[PDB]
């Protein structure tokens, strides 16, 4: 019922930053949590980044730590990522997810019990 | 006996942890240390917020409508969740709000951390008449470095 609807992919260097958002159709309630996860060729899906749409507490996976800062605005409906220090191994298809379950269960839980899932939005971090 | 167990903010608003803005380590350790070898009665949003089963617990889902996942036990009424605990000394009913309420008039203790954050929201814990119920243990802390609350343990047993 609740669509999501990434946007912000694109191509950068090495270093530089990008922010990715995430719109939701309807409005979210307090009992959920929103997200980001990603996924590279060849590689399984992983968690990057939830915060929970109530209280604003937020989790993080452990690659992107200190690195990229995951906020939302209740008014706007809306959660955005904004990601630093990019590195290449950073490349994937970012999915943006939301879900009842705990935000900070998210850096566990397996990706298909959540069931509100973004089509994707590619971010390609280049050397050269 | 049956036990009810659960954190409260001002004026006894509860509620998921994703609506909640406190984060308390200790009060989870609380929690599981408390509810760790008993069975556990919860409600479905309760369910669908923890996303799995709590570990160390027969898992209980109090739910009038059919379940979706047999990790768990799933039951429709308060006597059949009853049951489902079977011999034990000690059930643990750990919400939420309807839950709660649903399960109070049968319960002889509580287990309630009142955390000092004042946070708007409609579910509370069930308004229990204070002077029915005696303190046997109450113990405070301040908010640290891992805990963003100041909190106090409580439990009290029906007089
Ligand atoms: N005192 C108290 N605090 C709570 O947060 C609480 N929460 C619920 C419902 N929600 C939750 C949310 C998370 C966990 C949870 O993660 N429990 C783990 C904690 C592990 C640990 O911190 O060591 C567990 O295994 O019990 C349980 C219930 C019911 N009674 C409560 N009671």
């Amino acid at each position: 019922q609740v669509q999501l609807q990434e946007s912000g992919g694109g191509l950068v260097q090495a270093g530089a930053s990008l922010r990715l958002s995430c719109a939701a159709s309807e409005r979210l309630t307090v009992d959920y949590a929103i997200g980001w996860f990603r996924q590279a060729p060849g590689k399984e899906r992983e968690f990057v980044a939830a915060i929970s749409w109530g209280g604003g507490l937020t989790v993080y996976g452990e690659s992107v730590e200190g690195r990229f800062t995951i906020s939302r605005d209740i008014a706007k409906n809306t959660m955005n990522l904004q990601m630093n220090v990019l590195r290449p191994e950073d490349t994937a298809n970012y999915y943006c997810a939301a879900s009842r379950i705990s935000y900070a269960v998210w850096n566990t839980i397996p990706y298909n019990k959540l069931t509100l899932w973004g089509r994707g939005t590619q971010v390609t971090v280049s050397s050269h | 006996m049956i036990s009810l167990i659960a954190a409260l903010a001002v004026d006894r608003v509860i509620g998921m942890e994703n609506a909640m803005p406190w984060n308390l380590p200790a009060d989870l350790a609380w929690f599981k240390r408390n509810t760790l070898n008993k069975p556990v009665i919860m409600g479905r949003h309760t369910w669908e917020s923890i996303g799995r089963p709590l570990p160390g617990r027969k898992n209980i889902i109090l739910s009038s409508q059919p379940g979706t996942d047999d990790r768990v036990t799933w039951v429709k009424s308060v006597d059949e969740a009853i049951a489902a605990c079977g011999d034990v000394p000690e059930i643990m009913v750990i919400g939420g709000g309807r839950v709660y309420e649903q399960f109070l008039p049968k319960a002889q203790k509580l287990y309630l951390t009142h955390i000092d954050a004042e946070v708007e929201g409609d579910t509370h814990f069930p308004d229990y008449e204070p002077d029915d119920w005696e303190s046997v243990f109450s113990e405070f802390h301040d908010a640290d470095a891992q805990n963003s609350h100041s909190y106090c343990f409580e439990i009290l047993e029906r007089r």
